[PDB]
């Protein structure tokens, strides 16, 4: 990347951080800046005729690079940078940390024709993998590794019990119960920074899709209460009291 | 030259995604032609199940038009379907070309809803109606087209 005839990029890309940091955080001005700067390198990167030359993956290799490195530096200045949304984080963490103790497939709807062993803990662990990328990108791999991991060990049970593929009669319920067992650590944080940085042109079809999928995992997670997953209102809260002491 | 938005809508038993597998996972793209304009479709699926109900806007946030499948054999799904198209004629953007298939008619003397009890709701309200069919293809290949010939 760092060839002798680069410096007006660098220069730029580098000039972008400063001015963009220097500014009070504002999650819509913000990123609204940076999917702006995006597109002013966009053009850049393809136009500049030392680079003539290109396919269309190397064109993305590009954005993704640019989407990476420029996120990564101002990372600490998008990601939970306001106090509502870190409250949000413990808000979910907490009731995540106690359900996971007791939630069964049946409070989700999961009919046992599409009941997992290992109650799916391949895909548990792709979520987990979340903090230990800073790229929306790669962040959003680990959600989408996690959703595919779902899908065939999904799809084998169809064969399994000879029933159709799945739709989102099986996914979205799953998705649920393998959030909640993950419990992957700053999730509300987490989905609005790959949902505000994400290059948005990229944001889109199989991904846009996956995404307003865990997207809304986590609200229906937020708001648990007996009736949403289908029990007394006694035994819930005895089951909250149980989880509190472990 | 036209990306649209598609969302399938119904309950369990109403088997929306037996229905779209003839159309060929919980999503599918399908760039699809008609008279000179083309449209590619981004076909979105929904959990069915009640407690799931108010998850639906963020899924039909944006939606270029909606599908609402029910279950012919049990009425009960018929009625959810008029809540359904009800929610939508109020919350997605009005400009929505919307689609009611009653589907598993596929059983030839089990259906519990009347061809007129269908088609005539659907008349009433800006929207077609269609007897949907997975086991005999039927209605699927179909559905798609009569939509994409509706769209701004």
């Amino acid at each position: 990347m760092r060839k002798p005839s680069a410096g007006d990029f660098v220069k730029s890309i580098k000039s972008f951080i400063v001015s963009f940091s220097n500014n009070a955080p504002d999650p819509e001005k913000d990123c609204a800046m940076v999917q702006e700067f995006f597109s002013k390198m966009e053009a850049a990167f393809r136009a500049h005729p030392l680079w003539s030359g290109c396919s269309e993956e190397e064109l993305d290799s590009a954005g993704d690079g640019l989407e990476k490195y420029v996120m990564t530096k101002l990372f600490t200045r998008v990601f939970a940078s306001n106090t509502e949304e870190v409250i949000a984080d413990e808000k979910l963490f907490q009731k995540m940390s106690l359900v996971q103790q007791f939630i069964s497939p049946e409070n989700l709807d999961i009919q046992p024709t599409f009941q997992n062993e290992s109650s799916w803990l391949l895909a548990q662990k792709e979520l987990q993998k979340i903090n230990m990328y800073k790229a929306p990108r790669d962040k959003l791999v680990c959600i989408l590794n996690c959703c595919k991991v779902i899908n065939n060990l999904l799809l084998n049970a169809s064969i399994a019990s000879n029933e159709n593929a799945p739709g989102a009669d099986e996914f979205l319920p799953v998705l649920i119960y393998v959030t909640i067992k993950a419990n992957p650590p700053q999730l509300h944080s987490n989905l609005l920074y790959i949902q505000r940085y994400r290059r948005e042109s990229k944001l889109v079809g199989e991904a846009a899709y996956f995404f307003t999928n865990i997207l809304s995992a986590e609200s229906f997670i937020s708001n648990i209460d007996a009736k949403s997953i289908s029990l007394d209102e006694a035994e819930f809260e005895k089951n909250m009291e149980s989880a509190r002491a472990r | 030259s036209i990306n649209a938005k598609l969302v399938l809508l119904g309950d369990v038993g109403a088997g929306k995604s037996s229905l779209v597998l003839r159309f060929v996972a919980a999503f599918f793209s399908q760039t699809l032609a008609v008279n000179d304009a083309t449209v590619k479709f981004e076909i979105w699926d929904t959990a069915g199940q009640e407690r799931y109900h108010s998850l639906a806007p963020m899924y039909y946030r944006g939606a270029a038009a909606a599908i609402i499948v029910f279950d012919v054999t049990n009425q009960a799904s018929f009625e959810r379907a008029k809540k359904w198209v009800q929610e939508l004629q109020a919350q997605g953007n009005p400009n929505m070309v919307m689609a009611l298939a009653g589907n598993k008619s596929d059983l030839l003397d089990a259906r519990k809803v009347t061809a007129e009890d269908a088609q005539t709701y659907a008349q009433e309200n800006g929207l077609f109606f269609m007897e949907t069919s997975a086991k005999t293809a039927t209605n699927v290949k179909e559905i798609f087209y009569e939509i994409a010939r509706r769209l701004p």
